[PDB]
C-alpha cells in the first residue's frame, strides 16, 4: 500500500540522462 | 461593438462553448480535488477559482467517488508503475490510441482517459515540474476539441455522460473503463 521499492535510483538517474543537457 | 446581440441562433445549444468550457473545467477540477493538498500555498493548477454552476460539482464527484476506488486498486495501479515512462507525447498517444482501436469508437473509454491522464498530472506534479500539468491539459482540450466533440456534440454534451452512470450494479462500470483501459496496458508491455 506504501513504498514502491521502485523509484530511487531509477527516478534520480531518470532525470540525470546527461549533465547540461 | 454590439452587432446584434449575444448569442445568435444556431440548432444546438450545448455548441461547443458550453463544451470547451466543460472540458477545461471539470479535469482542472478532479485534479485539484483529490491532489489538492491542504496547507500548500500557491497551487499548481493555476487556472478557475471555484466552479460556479453545480453542474460540475456533482460531476466532479463522480470521479471522487470511482477515483478513490480505482485508485485502490493495486492492480491497475501496478501496472501504471510498470510501464516506464521516457516519452508522455508516444506513449500517450499510442495508448489513447489502443482504448478504441476497435471497440466501436463508444464514448465510455474517456473516462478512462481523464484518469489515466491523472497519473500523467499528479506524477509529474512529484518529479517538481509544473510545467508539464499545463503541457498535459492541452492534450486534452485538443483531443477533445479534434475529436469528442463532433460524437460529444451530438450526445447533448456532457450530460450523455452523466446520464450514462445511470445503471444498476456500477461493479459493471468499474469493469469496462478498466478492461478497456488496461487492456492497453496488457497490450503496451507486460513485463514485471
Amino acid at each position: 500500500c506504501e513504498a514502491l521499492k521502485k523509484a530511487l535510483r531509477r527516478h534520480r538517474f531518470l532525470w540525470q540522462r546527461r549533465q547540461r543537457a | 461593438m454590439d452587432g446584434s446581440g449575444e448569442q445568435p441562433r444556431g440548432g444546438g445549444p450545448t455548441s461547443s462553448e458550453q463544451i470547451m468550457k466543460t472540458g477545461a473545467l471539470l479535469l482542472q477540477g478532479f485534479i485539484q480535488d483529490r491532489a489538492g493538498r491542504m496547507g500548500g500555498e500557491a497551487p499548481e493548477l493555476a487556472l478557475d477559482p471555484v466552479p460556479q454552476d453545480a453542474s460540475t460539482k456533482k460531476l466532479s464527484e463522480c470521479l471522487k467517488r470511482i477515483g478513490d476506488e480505482l485508485d485502490s486498486n493495486m492492480e491497475l495501479q501496478r501496472m501504471i508503475a510498470a510501464v516506464d515512462t521516457d516519452s508522455p507525447r508516444e506513449v500517450f498517444f499510442r495508448v489513447a490510441a489502443d482504448m478504441f482501436s476497435d471497440g466501436n469508437f463508444n464514448w465510455g473509454r474517456v473516462v478512462a482517459l481523464f484518469y489515466f491522464a491523472s497519473k500523467l498530472v499528479l506524477k509529474a506534479l512529484c518529479t517538481k515540474v509544473p510545467e508539464l500539468i499545463r503541457t498535459i491539459m492541452g492534450w486534452t482540450l485538443d483531443f477533445l476539441r479534434e475529436r469528442l466533440l463532433g460524437w460529444i456534440q451530438d450526445q447533448g454534451g456532457w450530460d450523455g455522460l452523466l446520464s450514462y452512470f445511470g445503471t444498476p450494479t456500477w461493479q459493471t462500470v468499474t469493469i469496462f473503463v478498466a478492461g478497456v483501459l488496461t487492456a492497453s496496458l496488457t497490450i503496451w508491455k507486460k513485463m514485471g
